């Protein structure tokens, strides 16, 4: 049952990287992709023991993929599964999508299916992109377009950075936010935001990082993707791809599920007191610990699942639900109040050059809540600023969009917040 | 990728020839071509100007043109003057006298295909091209005159190329006063035909040296090294590795096309260490600035600062983010987050700490209602036109130019006005 | 016509044939369509010894154009130092006014000629005259920023 994880621009690369990285010492693979089988849902393996990821880089410049192809993994990945043009998007959606995107898009789409014809029962994808550059935002929804037409009923699962001026380098990102939102919500089933600025202030609070590095943050946001796709790597919740949307998305255009994770401790801490079932649960509902920032509290839950790793007990788990229960997180009336509960029982593991010091006990919250509307009004608000100006607008115009198309997809983010409110 | 240079007319070629200097030895070339550097992070960006030649030797990218002889036998007695390729060197054997027309209808249009045949070699050369830089005043005839007709059919032949432009604009500190027509007559071309153009006010170059360095008689050298320094540090961010070219650098830095105007600045200003809240401030004075402009008259719409050295990248950020709060009301509201800043840690020669700084202001409007000023005062008088009209100019394009020049000056008080 | 010829003469720098003309009785004051006189002419063009020339047979120092310029508005545009002192010292209106309100000091501070400003002043330039949009010397000096200009006109 494979799953084929697709990284696209700068952010999805590099998230890409360090995702497999975890991947390959978790299932103790090595960077040749040798083995001294569960995650044969996410690797392939060749006639000679070699196991392939099954994944795609792409990028509209070279440079990003060009280190993957010499780094420590250039021997990891399919070489023709790693594919770049020349010329890259200059932080502007319209070429990621409509000029420059379009010269590449065939030769993505065939590789793909290379890929694709190798699987014997192909769940689907998980695209990894950012809002904010001109590939992560143009030619991510090019690609889904396509991968809806010529993969009509594989599920696609969405890892999208979510953009922050600490660490921004384009002031139009706002634009492309809200332009990828309104081409992807159709063709995605179920995406999980990651704010940089959440990301940051856990680097800066809790691991000590003065300055987070973009692998600082790159580590960080490996270990939650990791945690949430155990379950499609190893042996009872989320076991595929249509789950996620089964426990996450009751409503399909609400498919935006807010993460929280727990415990993140300094490589530092490395003799920290170990924190119980109950303390690191607990954790899962202060903000501070959110992928995105928002406020739970002023929301309403539809679903929420808990993804623990390691030394975990299920009978503490129920009764640290139990104090959940009865101590202000409010479910909406149509959906089930309870929490559903995955257990991998594999002790969390960790870069040998990570800021992440070991722990015993790790878990990932996946909880759909109306209070991540916050994080669209954020960027509508944004987004309302300068386009009531036009400005930077000549860019895409200029890039074979048409100026429509911005209010287009600004009154569909209005509508999501409609529907966020009419829920909520 | 790579970036191909043009020098037109005596300034152009001047200022250009300072440029090759200066970043020639940042990068560790010498005046053979040898690379003779240190760090191989002097090499990772080096395509971008330099074609790397047969026997390992690293060449200009640049094409040097003017219409008076004299211009290239002074650029190829210089220190790097045998370092250009003699190929590129497209000269006539006339001169322009200060006239618009003749740079840009009669001897100039008679160069013009030579210098777009040498072009067009360079560019079939390039793996990936970038676009293109311009180094020109505003106030001669060939820099001017012919300078925007190369642009015009550079931008018909590469649409799709970044034309980016090092401009001089014209100061009767420094100076014919025709020199009010043929930059009216140029800002009117650079409007439609540039993506970026560098505002090198030579009013506030001899400000600078002589009320800031107490040159008593600033001298073109003088003027110049300001200007090498304001070139080496606006091109830092494409020579150093961001991951961010010519078109990103615009795509953030030009909200609306025909408002492509940056006011420079640098820090430290010295003639032939600061600390990062010295470098923040002194960046962002206007006594600073390299078009004399006020910018606590205007507002902000987009900045750039890049920083060189090593310094407290902590520090910088905390710089950077007071100088824009404790100033909220100078950067316009309805573009979020439009102040950028990037830190590169080499140095410029001869300093351990530098900031250069790159504004898009609506105060620019200042520089371009003196330029109007003078003109419309000689225009008025309609003195000397019979030069211009002579060489086939209708007076209909003097009329046309004032007036749109003063409409990219209405343009920016309306967006130093709006609200949000 | 001599009156052409005249005019023509003293625009390109002439100075043979501006006396031979003259001589066969060419006129001083003659005009051209927009009303230029060749004492126009030679003060707009630099033409030193010809201003001269017509200033000692006749020429009316302070004739206006169609457009209310005088010989001294153009010398003091162009920035012709030794014209203005020539033209000041046979009787020029330091403060003619033209059609836009301009005086000599208004073109001087315009076009930045200093020395020419420091003249204009000693002999009498009025530092309070508007133009048609109300501005004098001093606030064109003010409004663009010019510095040394507005220190000497505060002399
Ligand atoms: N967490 C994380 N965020 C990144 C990374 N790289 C960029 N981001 C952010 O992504 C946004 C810029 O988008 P990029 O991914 O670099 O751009 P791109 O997809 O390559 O598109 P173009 O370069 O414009 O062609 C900004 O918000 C960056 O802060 C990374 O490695 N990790
Ligand atoms: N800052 C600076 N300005 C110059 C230089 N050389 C000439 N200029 C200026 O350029 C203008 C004259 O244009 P110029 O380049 O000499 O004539 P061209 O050869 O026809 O392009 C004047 O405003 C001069 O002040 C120089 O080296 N540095
Ligand atoms: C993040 C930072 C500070 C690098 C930035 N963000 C947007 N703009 C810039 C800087 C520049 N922006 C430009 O447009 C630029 C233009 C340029 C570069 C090389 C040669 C000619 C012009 N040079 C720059 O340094
Ligand atoms: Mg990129
Ligand atoms: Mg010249």
């Amino acid at each position: 049952r494979e799953c084929i994880s697709i990284h696209v621009g700068q952010a999805g690369v590099q998230i890409g990287n360090a995702c497999w990285e975890l991947y390959c010492l978790e299932h103790g693979i090595q960077p040749d992709g040798q083995m001294p089988d569960s995650f044969n849902t996410f690797f392939s393996e060749t006639g000679a023991g070699k196991h392939v990821p099954r994944a795609v880089f792409v990028d509209l410049e070279p440079t990003v993929i060009d280190e993957v192809r010499t780094g420590t993994y250039r021997q990891l990945f399919h070489p023709e599964q790693l594919i770049t043009g020349k010329e890259d998007a200059a932080n502007n959606y319209a070429r990621g999508h409509y000029t420059i995107g379009k010269e590449i898009i065939d030769l993505v789409l065939d590789r793909i299916r290379k890929l694709a014809d190798q699987c014997t029962g192909l769940q689907g994808f998980l695209v990894f992109h950012s809002f904010g550059g001109g590939t992560g935002s143009g030619f991510t929804s090019l690609l889904m377009e396509r991968l809806s037409v010529d993969y009509g009923k594989k599920s696609k699962l969405e890892f999208s950075i979510y953009p922050a001026p600490q660490v921004s380098t384009a002031v139009v990102e706002p634009y492309n936010s809200i332009l990828t939102t309104h081409t992807t919500l159709e063709h995605s089933d179920c995406a999980f935001m990651v704010d940089n600025e959440a990301i940051y202030d856990i680097c800066r609070r809790n691991l000590d990082i003065e300055r987070p590095t973009y692998t600082n943050l790159n580590r960080l946001i490996s270990q939650i993707v990791s945690s949430i796709t155990a379950s499609l790597r190893f042996d009872a919740l989320n076991v595929d791809l249509t789950e996620f949307q089964t426990n996450l998305v009751p409503y399909p255009r609400i498919h935006f599920p807010l993460a929280t994770y727990a415990p993140v401790i300094s490589a530092e801490k490395a003799y920290h007191e170990q924190l119980s079932v109950a303390e690191i649960t607990n954790a899962c509902f202060e903000p501070a610990n959110q992928m995105v920032k928002c406020d739970p509290r002023h929301g309403k839950y539809m679903a929420c699942c808990l993804l623990y790793r390691g030394d975990v007990v299920p009978k503490d788990v129920n009764a640290a639900i139990a104090t959940i229960k009865t101590k202000s997180i409010q479910f909406v009336d149509w959906c089930p109040t309870g929490f559903k509960v995955g257990i991998n029982y594999q002790p969390p593991t960790v870069v040998p050059g990570g800021d992440l010091a070991k722990v015993q006990r790790a878990v990932c919250m996946l909880s759909n809540t109306t209070a991540i509307a916050e994080a669209w009004a954020r960027l509508d608000h944004k987004f309302d600023l300068m386009y009531a100006k036009r400005a930077f607008v000549h860019w895409y115009v200029g890039e074979g969009m048409e100026e429509g198309e911005f209010s287009e997809a600004r009154e569909d983010m209005a509508a999501l917040e409609k529907d966020y409110e009419e829920v909520g | 990728r790579e970036i191909v240079h043009i020098q037109a007319g005596q300034c152009g070629n001047q200022i250009g020839a300072k440029f090759w200097e200066v970043i020639s030895d940042e990068h560790g070339i010498d005046p053979s071509g040898n690379y003779v550097g240190d760090s191989d992070l002097q090499l990772e960006r080096i395509s971008v100007y330099y074609n790397e030649a047969s026997s390992h030797k690293y060449v200009p990218r640049a094409i040097l043109v003017d219409l008076e002889p004299g211009t290239m036998d002074s650029v190829r007695s210089g220190a790097f003057g045998h370092l250009f390729r003699p190929d590129n060197f497209i000269f006539g054997q006339s001169g322009a006298g200060n006239n618009w027309a003749k740079g840009h209808y009669t001897e100039g249009a008679e160069l013009v295909d030579s210098v777009l045949d040498v072009v067009r070699k360079e560019c079939e050369n390039c793996d990936c091209l970038q676009g293109f830089q311009l180094t020109h005043s505003l106030g001669g005839g060939t820099g001017s005159g012919m300078g925007t007709l190369l642009i015009s059919k550079v931008r018909e032949e590469y649409p799709d190329r970044i034309m980016n432009t090092f401009s001089v604009v014209p100061s009767p500190k420094v100076s014919t006063v025709v020199e009010p027509y043929n930059a009216t007559l140029s800002i009117h071309q650079l409007v439609e035909n540039t993506d970026e153009t560098y505002c090198i006010d030579n009013e506030a170059l001899y400000d600078i040296c002589f009320r800031t360095l107490k040159l008593a008689t600033p001298t073109y050298g003088d003027l110049n090294h300001l200007v090498s320094a304001t070139m080496s540090g606006v091109t830092t961010s494409l020579r150093f590795p961001l991951n961010a070219d010519l078109r990103k650098l615009a795509v953030n830095m030009v909200p609306f096309p025909r408002l492509h105007f940056f006011m420079p600045g640098f820090a430290p200003l010295t003639a032939r260490a600061l600390t990062v809240p010295e470098l923040t401030q002194q960046m962002f004075d206007a006594k600073n600035m390299m078009a004399a402009c006020d910018p606590r008259h205007g507002r902000y719409l987009t900045v750039a600062t890049v920083f060189r050295g090593r310094m407290s990248m902590k520090e910088v950020d905390e710089q950077m983010l007071a100088i824009q709060s404790k100033n909220s009301s100078y950067f316009v509201e309805w573009i979020p987050n439009n102040v950028k800043v990037a830190v590169c840690d080499i140095p410029p020669r001869g300093l351990k700490m530098s900031s250069t700084f790159i504004g898009n202001s609506t105060a620019i409007q200042e520089l371009f209602k003196r330029i109007s000023e003078q003109f419309t005062a000689m225009f008025r008088r309609k003195a000397f036109l019979h030069w211009y009209t002579g060489e086939g100019m209708d007076e209909m394009e003097f009329t046309e130019a004032e007036s749109n020049m003063n409409d990219l000056v209405s343009e920016y008080q309306q967006y130093q006005d709006a609200t949000a | 016509d001599l009156g052409k010829k005249l005019l023509e003469a003293a625009r390109a720098g002439q100075d043979d044939e501006v006396r031979i003309l003259m001589a066969n009785g060419a006129d001083v004051n003659a005009t051209d369509a927009s009303g230029l006189t060749p004492l126009h002419l030679a003060a707009t063009y630099g033409h030193l010894e010809i201003v001269e020339v017509l200033l000692k047979h006749g020429a009316d120092v302070n004739a206006i154009d169609i457009m209310g310029s005088t010989p001294l508005h153009l010398a003091a545009l162009i920035g012709h130092l030794e014209i203005v002192e020539v033209l000041l010292k046979h009787g020029a209106d330091v403060n003619a006014v033209d059609t836009w309100g301009d005086t000599p000091l208004h073109l001087a501070a315009i076009m930045g000629h200093l020395e020419i400003v420091e003249v204009l002043l000693k002999h009498g330039a009025d530092v309070n005259a508007q133009d048609k949009f109300g501005k004098t010397a001093f606030d064109i000096s003010i409004d663009n920023g010019n510095e040394d200009l507005a220190e000497i006109l505060q002399k």
